[PDB]
């Protein structure tokens, strides 16, 4: 036998030791022939400036094109010859680089990591070809109903703040970007209190931190004796984007509520209930007889091409809610539905459908957490939201202790009688009017 | 300090079904049942039989309703999923250590024990041409389809979609026929992760043993030739260009998996030049505008098709065809150094055991095993057998390519697109 | 008025639509004497003598 | 015809929404009460004395 309580026990715990520049260093060992390392960074698009908001994205385009050891091709040459895998991302609060590599090409990956953190060659020639890569990109970017309705209602749901800025920046910002604003962010943020080296597989803790102090010291001397940013709060307005184009053939719509933020203990809850209402697509073969009441209305009468319900985290601040693309002609009843299950759970959620969140959730945590990269990333980025590894037999403690009353109380604190954003694309005539939309965020019989 | 990792279990029974276990002390288990069972084994009578098979997955069971296996499964919150190849279809199974009873007997009827209904069945045909619109989406599956169906005059010519004239024509028989002649313990691998083998030998046991279809493996992929083109307009041209290769398992298709990474699959570096593609820097040489080209590699129980793959606009395509294929040819011609190969040794060997690092992809391997070769083999001795690979295999490899009868699909503007004829 | 009365009115009473209807129903009631009584003492003033009700003492038994 | 809506999750479904049940008939009480003069219920209020003798 093994209970599933037992083989949570058994995943072993991620160690964590700290080097003197401030660099957090950590690992979670198996006995894998593989291993995926990497830097996690605190910065994003809610560190820059309005002047500078293409600046991150930009340096992710640089960062693999050359350095001072390795100029140009050098390090794809290097990585690509060992089989390794080199990736980057970008989110409005955190950027990472990471090597899936074999274990014992663990030496030479840290190695390339931190020339590419901290030797990056922003050489003239490469920031003005990635000028036109990354304007190329934003055109492409606009063909994508789903990308857009996020940055709109980040755009709308952030008004004014830094959170509004989308990570890629606009275009007047990637052209006239230079080398002295790309230096100047990247030193500025690049420092190692806000850089935590992971790693996950065939390992050896001792051998990483090894590893950091070998490649990685050098960031000592003198740090942060001049200047010190920590972020400041962002405003959430209960508002409207409405795009319309009658010439797309299915129109977007994501609309969400002021979510807590990393941090909070009851981001459980909102998962469970999040759980509860799931997701829908056309593909999925269950249909009419689906748990979900907003699934099988969707699917019974062919409402919706898709949906998915979202807790969207940033540090003291969120976005809670739903997207999805229909027809023109069932937007209405898509909110309706949408907006009477979330009333539902608000007033009246039962012990049963509560269990199968519950369920949903420990199957999603475990599935996800399936292989050296998605568990790299996990220590990476829990290391700079929660400041530690929460091990998963807390997560189990945290999510059992949800129950009916648990959701109810919680989804009506975020739910009940609060101001949605609301971000809108494409076929939208029948997109509800805000008074309406915030009228469903209530119900006259409770 | 981590566990000492556990063995994998293997048994094959007398009736020829396999079973092959691994005790891995996840917090999750999941449970496959691999089939040879896919496209290849549908005829001219019954195409995309197997589509709406995979389609039919939680219809109503002797033993468990439809809305049973739905709300079931959701209940717990696992998954059942059904994936078809050419060769195989697999039903696999998720969920956490303490639900692998209730998921597994769900499982055991899908496979088993399925009604196929004449109004279910009626209200699922539908499905087919959503399914197929939302895969045609990528101009990939209708290239690889086509190239399929002109490679072969036979098994391997099956698409994993079914053809528009059977939607709404395939009948509730056909797949009670479908799965009575191939649902067959000879033609079956149960596949355990976070499972015990007696478990897993128990419901073989109890449950799997099914006989009285067809025998063969091999219904017999003959290889012929030819070309598919389809005029599109769409913005840039798909063009996959292929030889006849080698069967899975043999030594000569590691000689392919090599040239393949001499000559480059998909990208290491998110956003590089691909420095060490021999192919995509020899397009490059002579082709400055927006285009990809990769080696495609794929291989079967008794046929394979090796070449490349290339997308690009309307107008350049004939010269990144001619690019990639002269690429190709002076590897052929004795073009190749030891580095050159090491490296690709080493993409291939780091790329397989990155296949298998998941459960997922474990799962899938050791069921694909079981089927093809009715055997486990290591990650170890997989490793020992790329390195067996000399130059001079490499090298006959790609003189077995260019000097093979083609197979061509391709898709866009085809006004500046060669012929085979032209090549 | 530490975190607003308005804000404690909103959350004691106004949130949930019970409440809400119950604070107006017991308002209206509360409402209804303070205002009938005290507009009638208004009227009152503008004719401070010549009303029936003022004159009543003149022609008792 | 009704032994399909007795079972645990009704149980729930029935204590979810009582202190809002309750919370309307005290809105229709005093909703009566106020709109026909109750003086039988309304004398025993500490304000509402209309029938000032
Ligand atoms: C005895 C038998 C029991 C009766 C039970 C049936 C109740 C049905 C309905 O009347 O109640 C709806 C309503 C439930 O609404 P809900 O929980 O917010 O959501 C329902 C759907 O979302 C509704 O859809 P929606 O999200 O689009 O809601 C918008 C809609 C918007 O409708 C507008 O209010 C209509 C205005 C039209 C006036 C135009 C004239 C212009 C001058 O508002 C409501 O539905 C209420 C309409 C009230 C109409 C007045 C009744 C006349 C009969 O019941 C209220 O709670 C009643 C309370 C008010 C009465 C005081 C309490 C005394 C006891
Ligand atoms: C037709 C000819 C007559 C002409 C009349 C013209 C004069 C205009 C008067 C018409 C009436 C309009 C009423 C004013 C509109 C205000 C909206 C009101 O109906 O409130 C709604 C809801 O209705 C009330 O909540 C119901 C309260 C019930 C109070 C009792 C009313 C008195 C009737 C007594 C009942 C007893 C029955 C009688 C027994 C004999 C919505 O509230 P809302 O602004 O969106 O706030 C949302 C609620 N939150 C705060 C919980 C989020
Ligand atoms: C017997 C006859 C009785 C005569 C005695 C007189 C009694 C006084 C009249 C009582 C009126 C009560 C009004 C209550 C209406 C109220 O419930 O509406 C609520 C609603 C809440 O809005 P949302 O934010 O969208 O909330 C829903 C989303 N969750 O607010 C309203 O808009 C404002 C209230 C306006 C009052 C309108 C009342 C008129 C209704 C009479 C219908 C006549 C139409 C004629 C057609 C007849 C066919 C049935």
């Amino acid at each position: 036998t093994a209970t599933y309580a037992q083989a949570l026990q058994s995943v072993p715990e991620t160690q964590v030791s700290q080097l003197d520049n401030g660099l957090r260093v950590a690992s979670e060992q198996s006995s894998q022939p593989t291993c995926t390392v990497g830097v996690w960074i605190d910065a994003g698009s809610r560190y820059e400036s309005e002047k500078n908001n293409g600046a991150g994205y930009f340096v992710e385009h640089l960062a693999f094109k050359g350095t001072k050891n390795r100029p140009g091709n050098a390090l794809e040459k290097e990585v690509e010859s060992m089989g390794a895998h080199l990736n980057a991302y970008s989110t409005r609060e955190h950027t990472a680089y990471y090597i899936k590599a074999l274990s014992k090409d663990l030496p030479k990956a840290v190695e390339l990591l931190a020339d590419i953190v901290q030797n990056c060659s922003l050489e003239d020639s490469q920031i003005e070809k990635e000028r036109d890569v990354i304007l190329q990109e934003l055109q492409e970017n606009d063909t994508s109903m789903r990308d857009v309705v996020f940055n709109y209602l980040h755009a709308t749901a952030f008004q004014g703040t830094p959170l509004a800025q989308s990570v890629e920046g606009p275009s007047e910002n990637v052209r006239k970007l230079s080398r002295a604003d790309l230096t100047e962010y990247l030193s500025r943020h690049y420092k190692a209190p806000r850089m935590v080296l992971a790693a996950a597989g065939g390992l050896e803790h001792r051998q990483l931190l090894d590893l950091a102090q070998k490649h990685f010291s050098g960031l000592s001397g003198t740090y942060d004796e001049d200047a010190v940013p920590t972020l400041s709060p962002c405003r959430f307005t209960g508002s409207q984007i409405c795009h319309r184009e009658d010439g797309l053939p299915l129109a977007h719509v994501a609309i969400a509520v002021e979510g807590p933020g990393w941090a909070h203990p009851d981001n459980v809850a909102l998962q469970v209930a999040n759980a509860i209402i799931g997701h829908y697509d056309c593909t999925y073969g269950g249909g009419a007889h689906l748990s979900s009441p907003l699934a099988s209305i969707a699917a019974t009468n062919k409402l919706c091409q898709s949906f998915q319900t979202f807790n969207i985290c940033y540090a003291d601040t969120g976005l809670l809610g739903a997207h999805f693309v229909c027809d023109h002609m069932s937007i209405d009843d898509m909110m309706f539905v949408l907006q009477g299950q979330w009333m539902r759970l608000c007033t009246s959620a039962t012990e049963s459908e509560v269990l199968r969140g519950k369920n949903l959730l420990r199957n999603a945590l475990v599935s996800h957490l399936d292989g050296t990269t998605p568990v790299c990333e996990d220590i990476g980025r829990s290391l700079l939201t929660y400041g530690r590894r929460i091990p998963l037999a807390e997560w189990e403690s945290r999510i059992a202790e949800v129950d009916a009353r648990v959701v109810r109380e919680v989804c009506s604190k975020y739910f009940y009688d609060q101001c949605p954003a609301v971000a809108g694309f494409g076929p939208i005539e029948q997109l509800p009017d805000y008074n309406r939309i915030r009228s469903g965020m209530f119900w006259l019989r409770f | 300090v981590p566990p000492h990792p556990q063995d994998l279990e293997f048994t094959r029974l007398p009736n020829g079904l396999v079973i092959a276990s691994l005790e891995n002390y996840a917090p999750a288990s999941r449970i496959g049942l691999f089939i040879k069972a896919g496209s290849r084994y549908e005829n001219s009578n019954n195409l995309g039989t197997s589509h709406l098979l995979r389609l039919a997955s939680s219809l109503t069971t002797k033993g468990a309703s439809s809305f049973k296996i739905t709300r079931g499964i959701e209940a717990v919150g696992g998954k059942l999923s059904v994936t078809s190849t050419r060769e195989n279809m697999a039903y696999t199974v998720e969920c956490l250590r303490d639900d692998v009873d209730i998921l597994m007997e769900f499982l055991l009827n899908v496979t088993t024990a399925p009604e196929f209904r004449r109004w279910e069945v009626a209200a699922l045909q539908p499905q087919l041409r959503i399914d197929k619109a939302v895969a045609l989406q990528n101009p990939q599956a209708h290239v690889i389809e086509n190239l399929h169906a002109a490679a072969y005059r036979n098994a391997l010519a099956n698409s994993l979609y079914c053809p528009d004239y059977r939607i709404g024509k395939v009948t509730p028989v056909e797949l009670h026929d479908y799965v009575q002649n191939h649902f067959t313990s000879a033609r079956m691998a149960l596949i355990g992760l976070g499972v015990s083998h007696p478990v897993l030998k128990q419901v073989a046991e109890q449950f799997l043993n099914i006989r009285g279809g067809l025998g063969l493996s091999g219904a017999k992929a003959k290889y012929h030739g030819g070309e598919i083109r389809e005029q599109n307009g769409d913005s840039l041209v798909h063009a996959a260009l292929v030889a006849e290769s080698a069967a899975i398992g043999s030594a000569e298709a590691n000689a392919f998996s090599v040239l393949q990474h001499v000559l480059g699959a998909g990208p290491h570096v998110k956003r590089g030049s691909n420095a060490t593609s021999s192919l995509y820097q020899a397009v490059a040489k002579g082709v400055h505008q927006p285009f990809d080209v990769s080696a495609f590699n794929a291989s079967y129980s008794d046929s394979g098709l090796f070449g490349f793959y290339t997308i690009s606009q309307a107008a350049s395509a004939g010269d990144v065809i001619k690019a990639a294929y002269n690429q190709v040819k002076t590897i052929a011609q004795g073009n190749l150094s030891n580095p050159d190969v090491q490296a690709a040794k080493n993409k291939l060997k780091a790329g397989y055991l990155m296949s298998v690092e998941s459960s997922e992809g474990f799962l899938d391997e050791v069921g694909s095993q079981a089927l093809a070769a009715g055997s486990y083999t290591p990650p170890s001795t997989v490793l020992q057998q790329i390195d067996a690979v000399a130059d001079a295999d490499v090298i006959n490899a790609a003189k077995k390519f260019v000097s093979g009868r083609k197979s061509m699909a391709a898709s866009g503007n085809l006004g500046h697109t060669p012929f085979i004829d032209e090549l | 008025v530490a975190p607003t009365l308005t804000a404690r009115l909103y959350s004691l009473l106004f949130r949930r639509t019970s409440t809400f209807a119950l604070t107006i129903v017991v308002g209206a009631l509360f409402f209804e004497r303070a205002f009938d009584q005290g507009a009638d003492a208004i009227y009152e003033h503008i004719n401070e003598g010549k009303l029936w009700k003022h004159i009543k003492h003149k022609y008792e038994n | 015809m009704l032994t399909r809506f007795l079972g645990p999750r009704y149980r729930q479904l029935a204590r979810n929404w009582v202190p809002t049940a309750g919370l309307w008939g005290a809105v229709g009480a005093v909703g009566l009460v106020w709109a026909t003069d109750w003086r039988l219920i309304l004398d025993w209020v500490p304000y509402i004395n209309g029938k000032f003798k």
